[PDB]
């Protein structure tokens, strides 16, 4: 059993604490326009509800937050289509939650900790002089749909509320899709669109991830519970905004447990067929899930995948604590034996007692689920 | 594209029934919710009367009447599905009936989540108030003019039940709630002077795991009876009462009512139709009903069963049990075809003539249902006597008071028929001439018999048969036409008219007219409370084509109605429908002129034509169920009612009637005789109404259905619940369908407690027998079926596309496609293909198979080894539930609205994705209405249209039809009940038994309508007042959008129904062309003919 505590992670110590913390939220009317600015540095894509690291210290970045600190607080991260002709049609809105300002080597820095909230789609880019873009956007509002059954069911039935529980889910499906013998489909096929029974299913892939996971740390919401899902699936990036496009979280759901029964295999992005680990080695270190994002002393932010046994890697340079984003492990650089591709890190434990001794830490970047 | 939607048949299904005093103080009343309609009853304690129907703008979620303080009668409630609040009180004023609103409002919350458990209405036994639950969290109370409205926060989110206890000096709600410790009853005390809740007069007592229902219980007793599964439990604070009875283990009770109005007994009725009563606690088993929506104990043993999944019921409640032990016995059943889960238009019958098989009702109360517009005969005897030209019936014995002689007229010949008992004979009327044809003979004034021949009058006593007089044209000339009642008699001699008076042993010239031109045909029906002596002729004449009201004796004229044309009138009638007087006038190109009749003035007002026939309309009176008719008969037999004081015209189900009369013998009673071109038949007409509806129940649920012509039946795949035996399987629950099948058949497995138990059975298409049944694997849930001929193959194979379903499992990973041939009356399996998922969808895609198999879509080709082999695949990343085709054009589609359109590339052998749209609704059908556009039913029981130089707009479809249906469609299907203005017919079948029609209109015909429907609503008045484009807004709990691209049927047809008056101020400026208001009722009428 493991005794690291999973909500360090999620609460990026290395950024520094003594963070000033900002509560008051900001949200953005559905399909209502709006121009929020864009990170020149910034390239990953984020998910609402999903924690953003930041680490800025090119001036124009640097006066961009600061001015922005002073009003809306939300910025926008675009989902690049195609990173290097910087085209994206799709983003989310950043809401900063942490903010510190330090100077040190000249320079004037800033490190933020921000939060997905809202999808948008991309409607012009304008750039300004400073370098920092702008973008006219269309805010995308989330769907939700009531039960399957709810339309239906206008009757007497309406009042018959929602190992051994596997009888309880069986006479739920029973129970809940009833009136399903009222229409052209079966009870079994209305369970693949309930939120409950999607959810359940997906709750079964996470505890196989985090064998000391408690659902109260869970989102009870599917809303909530889709995007977490999401943030935390070591895909591409091409799948990853065909999940970002998704509106409703039974459609984000269904995409999800097709996307973790098909995984199997996660090789090296650039040799393709070399395998590094396998969806059996995922497993969940941090409470916000197996995947997350954090940054390096320099700014740039990756999204690191939590495996227990990495095969195909070769560690170069001896093991560091410098900047670590899981306290108590140190990293050493891991790069793919065949082509030498950067992979991750290996860390490892400094005290003796700590479990697990050992993780390697996978940058999504780098891995092909292929 | 343009849309109209209209009704077909009404909403079926029963959502809810109450009684009370909601006419007068003294009528019992039973309101029966029908959906969108209220059908309003007293209780006849020897039947139930029909009071009123009115439809509304709404579907009904609740309705409970009320009396609070000094009121002369009752007070209803009703909520709509779309919040709308209404109290309504009733209005009689002689033949005149007006629903009255007296309080209405949209009680809708701007935010909140629509609670799990439903829209709960209760009200305070005081009438001090309206209690409703529609959101979680919130307690709305309105306190019973515009039903002003204010919130409570209701600390417990999940309210399973809530009742407003009796006998409290504050009002209480008594409410069971779960919350993650358990499930527990509790108790609020509202305040109107505070607008807040307080504590209840008792402590939160713990519940049944599954406590269902709470029972609001009267005085002396108070309190309340919580329902749960195994458990009735009793609280009233220190007072407890906790019985676990067994007999009510087997299935939950869904539904109850009050016997004894102090609380003594209930009725409780459960999921599998059983009914029991709750004694006061005791429970004894009663007997067996439909699966009861709702219950109703109404005057003296007897229960109104509202049933949703079968056929309502009248059911007897008494004190000693029969031989099976059943305390329940059966009066009446109402016909419900709800709900249709899958139907066919078949040409049964006469081709041309569409009939309509649904897959009607579940479980127990499953059925197929045969709707056919007209009405039909039931034959009794068939006699070969061709060339009738006239039937008559009489009473050759004056002590009787039935028919028991048939008299019938051919070219220059008369005969004479007797009824001994069932027993046709020939025989001679003595007195009676058989050598002249009979225009004219029945029993007349002081037990006399009359006989009016091409040659003379002739009077005939009874006692004995005898000549006693005889009356003939002074200078020995034919007589031309011939009308007689039981006192007069009005002749014509080309040109001349005789005023005949039937006396004893004398037939009295009164008086003689000659008129202007040769008549043609006459009536002297007495209208009125006049005994037996019509003081008004009805004439019609040739040359100047003119409908004539005559005045007796003096033949004056007192109206001259010109038909106008060169087509003579060749059948006049003044009859009486709803106590309103009308003059029928019929002529010789099958066209029919009815206008009202004024019996004093003679005034023929509201002059309306309809096309009949080909050939000359007789019109012949007759009586059916206590009520006067008129039969036409034509090459298009039809009978002319009235409904709603408007003269409604449905069709016979006969090749053609030339002449008629009603017989009611002895061994042929409240009969009909028939005659055509060669044969004489005697017979029972149906039930008066445009639709009619043939039963085959099954006992089991049908599912899907096709058909088969070249195998004269029918495929319906259907399943039976079975339990676990003590052995190696399962065991029925009662014999069904499948069970009782001719010859049986099973599936043999090459493939690797309550059961479904999956079946295929083939339905003869005229005696609707179970020829064979096939049942399918263990576990294997058939989906999907077709009945076509694939490949080169000349054969016609039913085919049936099945998933293995496992609790385990949640998308099924095996599936199969099974190919069977119906030769020799068993069913011959040719193919079995294995597939790797849920065959949800199949379709004959030009003699190729076209099925989905879970996500995939596949195409298969038919070879000469006959086999199916995969030519094709299409990856779609969503569910392929829903499958539709036109030409090389495929429509694929998901639960979600997530619809995609496919296009075959036949030299490429591969599928190209032409457009898509994801746009998340619930979605319960999709057709393909022609080559561009689509209709699809969409969450929250709405009805959409989705249409088709750059690629990202060609890729793209878009939203052209929405409207808000307000039923659940769950098939559509393309055909006609019926023998231009409108392009296409697609007929929808829904859960409540509503069945509907969607055809295309012109962009201005569209207009045309649409600017009527405005106008229209300016006009009619609303019943609860709600403004119909809110009603018909395509609504979500989301969104709310006006309706477009589509017209309400329903409100145009009741432009014909309105005032004169009204209609011309409906088209007064309407229209650029102008329009006038014959022109729109030629319209109107015309899209009333496409059902
Ligand atoms: N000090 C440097 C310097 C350059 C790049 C990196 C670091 C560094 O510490 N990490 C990671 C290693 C792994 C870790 O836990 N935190 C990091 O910031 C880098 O990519
Ligand atoms: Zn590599």
């Amino acid at each position: 059993m493991i005794n690291f505590d999973t909500s360090l992670p999620t609460s990026h110590m290395y950024l520094g604490s003594d963070m000033e913390e900002f509560h008051g939220r900001t949200l953005h009317d559905d399909d209502s326009c709006q121009v929020i600015p864009v990170l020149p540095h910034v390239m990953v894509m984020l998910i609402p509800g999903q924690t953003l690291p930041l680490q800025l210290f090119h001036p124009q970045e640097v006066s961009m937050v600061r001015n922005l600190i002073q009003k809306d607080r939300t910025f926008a991260v675009l989902a690049y289509s195609n990173v290097r002709e910087r085209e994206a049609h799709f983003g989310t809105t950043a809401e900063i939650y942490a903010y510190r300002e330090e100077q040190e080597y000249g320079i004037e820095t800033v490190k933020v900790k921000a939060i997905g909230r809202q999808r948008f789609k991309v409607l012009e880019i304008r750039t300004q002089s400073d370098g920092i873009q702008q973008a006219k956007v269309q805010i995308l509002p989330e769907r939700v749909l009531p039960s399957t059954m709810s339309a239906v069911q206008l009757q007497s039935l309406s009042r018959r509320h929602i190992r051994a529980f596997r009888q309880w889910w069986q006479k739920y499906q029973k129970r809940k899709f009833h009136c399903a013998s009222l229409t052209s489909w079966p009870p079994w096929l209305y369970s693949l669109y309930d939120a409950e029974t999607l959810m359940e299913r997906v709750k079964r892939q996470l505890h196989e991830w985090d064998e000391n996971l408690k659902d109260e740390s869970l989102p009870t919401n599917p809303i909530d519970f889709s995007y977490r899902v999401a943030a935390c699936l070591p895909i591409d990036d091409a799948l990853r905004i065909q999940l970002l496009k998704i509106g409703s979280a039974i459609q984000r759901l269904r995409c999800e447990l097709d996307i973790m029964n098909k995984c199997t295999s996660l090789c090296c992005k650039q040799c393709q067929d070399t395998e590094i680990t396998t969806k059996n080695e995922i497993f969940s270190l941090s409470l916000c899930g197996p995947m997350a994002a954090y940054v390096n002393p320099h700014g740039y932010i990756h999204e690191t995948l939590t495996v227990y046994k990495a095969c195909n890697l070769n560690l170069s340079g001896r093991p560091s604590t410098e900047h670590s984003w899981f306290p108590g492990y140190a990293w050493t650089i891991a790069q793919c034996r065949i082509c030498g591709n950067h992979m991750g890190w290996k860390f490892t434990a400094t005290k003796k007692d700590m479990s697990p001794q050992k993780f390697w830490g996978l940058t999504r970047s780098a891995l092909l689920p292929r | 594209s343009y849309n109209y939607v209209v009704t077909a048949q009404k909403p079926t299904a029963v959502n809810g029934c109450v009684t009370g005093h909601f006419t007068s103080a003294e009528d019992l009343n039973l309101l029966i919710a029908k959906n969108t309609r209220l059908e309003i009853y007293v209780v006849t304690a020897e039947g139930l009367r029909p009071v009123k129907e009115v439809g509304m703008y709404g579907k009904i979620a609740v309705m409970e009447l009320f009396r609070p303080k000094g009121e002369s009668k009752d007070l209803l409630f009703i909520l709509t599905a779309k919040y709308n609040a209404c109290i309504l009180e009733y209005k009689q004023s002689g033949e005149s009936i007006d629903i009255i609103t007296r309080a209405h409002g949209n009680v809708q919350d701007r935010i909140g989540r629509p609670s799990e458990t439903g829209i709960i209405g209760i009200i305070d036994p005081e009438c001090r108030m309206i209690g409703l639950r529609l959101y979680d969290g919130l307690f709305k109370v309105i306190p019973l003019k515009e039903l002003k409205a204010f919130n409570i926060r209701l600390e417990e989110l999940h309210v399973i039940d809530v009742k407003f206890l009796y006998g409290c000096q504050a009002p209480t709600i008594c409410f069971v709630y779960q919350d993650p410790q358990g499930r527990h009853v509790k108790t609020y005390e509202v305040s109107l002077r505070e607008k807040e809740f307080n504590k209840g007069p008792w402590k939160q007592e713990n519940v049944e795991a599954e406590a269902s229902m709470v029972i609001a219980v009267p005085e002396p007793f108070g309190g309340a009876i919580i329902i749960g599964q195994e458990s009735i439990t009793y609280h009233n604070g220190d007072k407890y009462l906790a019985i676990a009875p067994p007999i009510i283990k087997q299935s939950t009770i869904v539904c109850h009512n009050r016997v004894d109005p102090n609380g003594s007994r209930y009725l409780l009725g459960d999921m599998e139709g059983r009914l029991f009563m709750l004694l006061l606690l005791r429970v004894e088993l009663l007997g067996e009903t439909s699966i009861a929506e709702c219950l109703t104990y109404l005057d003296n043993g007897v229960v109104f069963v509202g049933s949703r999944l079968g056929d309502s019921q009248l059911v007897k409640l008494n004190v000693d049990s029969n031989e099976q032990g059943s305390y329940v016995v059966a009066m009446e059943t109402f016909t419900n075809l709800g709900p249709i889960v899958d139907m066919c238009v078949v040409d049964l019958e006469r081709q041309g003539q569409g009939q309509l098989v649904t897959c009607s009702g579940a479980f127990k109360e499953g059925s197929l249902r045969i709707i056919r517009n007209g009405i039909g005969i039931h034959e009794h005897a068939s006699i070969d006597l061709p060339g009738i030209k006239g039937l008559w019936p009489l009473r050759s014995d004056p002590n009787r008071e039935t028919d028991d002689t048939l008299v019938l007229s051919f070219v220059g010949q008369t005969r004479v028929l007797m009824l001994n008992g069932e027993e046709v004979e020939e025989t001679e009327l003595m007195g009676f001439v058989d050598d002249q044809q009979t225009f004219f003979c029945g029993n007349v004034a002081h037990q006399q018999l009359i006989q009016i021949t091409s040659a003379s009058v002739r009077l005939v006593s009874q006692e004995p048969k005898a000549l006693v007089s005889e009356w003939k044209e002074p200078q020995a000339k034919n007589i031309s036409v011939a009308s007689c009642n039981s006192s007069q008699v009005v002749v014509a001699v080309g040109r001349a008219l005789y005023y005949l008076q039937i006396h004893p042993q004398e037939l009295r010239q009164i008086s003689h007219t000659e008129m202007e031109h040769e008549v043609a045909c006459l009536d002297i029906t007495p209208l009125g409370d006049s005994n037996g002596l019509s003081p008004l002729c009805a004439i019609g004449l040739w040359t100047d084509i003119s409908a004539r009201i005559l005045k007796l004796p003096s033949f004056e004229l007192l109206h001259k109605e010109m038909l106008g044309g060169e087509i003579i009138p060749r059948s006049i009638l003044m009859t009486t429908f709803e106590s309103s007087h009308y003059l029928l006038c019929a002529l010789g190109d099958g066209a029919l002129f009815y206008f009202g009749l004024n019996i004093e003035t003679g005034l023929l007002s509201d002059r309306k034509k309809v096309t009949l026939g080909t050939q000359p309309t007789v019109l012949r009176t007759f009586r059916s169920l206590s009520t006067t008719n008129v039969f036409a008969c034509s090459d298009r037999p039809t009978v002319i009612y009235s409904s709603n004081h408007k003269l409604v015209f449905s069709n016979v189900n006969l090749k053609e009637v030339n002449y008629m009369c009603p017989l009611n013998s002895d061994g042929y009673p409240d009969s009909l005789a028939l005659a055509n071109n060669s044969t004489l038949t005697i017979g029972t007409i149906d039930e008066i109404q445009k639709l009619h509806i043939r039963t085959v129940p099954l006992y089991e649920s049908p599912r899907k259905i096709c058909y088969q012509e070249v195998s004269q039946c029918f495929g319906v795949l259907s399943s039976r619940i079975e339990v676990q035996d003590t052995s190696g399987g399962t065991t029925a629950l009662r014999p069904s369908a499948s069970t009782q099948a001719l010859s049986s058949s099973v599936s043999s497995s090459k493939l690797f407690e309550e059961v479904e138990v999956h079946n295929l059975l083939i339905i003869d298409q005229h005696t609707f027998e179970v020829l064979h049944a096939h049942q399918f694997l263990q576990n294997e849930y058939a989906l999907s079926l077709v009945s076509c001929k694939l490949g080169k193959d000349p054969n016609t194979y039913f085919i049936v596309g099945t998933a293995m379903v496992y609790p385990e499992e949640a998308e099924p990973k095996q599936g199969r496609i099974v190919v069977f041939q119906y030769s020799d009356g068993k069913l011959q399996t040719v193919a079995e293909k294995e597939v790797k998922g849920a065959v949800y969808s199949m379709v004959e895609f030009n003699g190729k198979l076209l099925a989905s198999i879970n996500s995939t879509v596949r195409l298969y080709e038919w070879t000469t080894e006959k086999e199916l082999r995969t030519e094709c695949n299409h990856y779609n990343n969503i569910m392929a539930l829903y499958l539709k085709t036109k030409g090389d054009f495929i429509l694929v589609g998901d639960l979600m609205r997530s619809v995609l359109l496919l296009a075959y590339k036949p030299m490429e052998g591969n599928f190209e994705e032409i457009a898509r749209d994801f746009n998340p609704n619930w979605m319960s059908a999709v057709e393909i209405l022609d080559d561009d556009n689509f209709l699809g039913a969409e969450n929250a029981f709405n009805l959409f249209v989705c249409q088709k130089t750059t690629d990202e707009e060609r890729q793209h479809l878009q939203e052209v039809g929405l409207f808000h249906l307000g039923e659940f469609v769950n098939v559509f299907c393309h055909g006609s009940l019926v023998m231009t203005p409108t392009q296409g017919s697609v007929l929808f079948g829904t859960v409540n038994g509503m069945i509907g029609l969607v055809t295309s209109l012109s962009e201005s015909w569209y207009n045309l309508l649409l600017d009527m429907q405005n106008r229209l609503n300016k006009v009619i008045k609303s019943v609860g007042k709600i403004e119909h484009s809110f009603w018909r807004s395509f609504h979500t709990e989301r969104k709310t959008e006006p309706a477009t691209g589509f017209i309400d049927g329903d409100l145009i047809e009741s432009f014909l129904d309105i005032s004169r008056p009204k209609m011309q101020e409906v088209v007064a400026n309407l229209q650029k062309r102008e329009a006038t208001a014959d022109d729109l009722i030629k319209v109107v009428e015309e899209l009333t003919r496409i059902h």
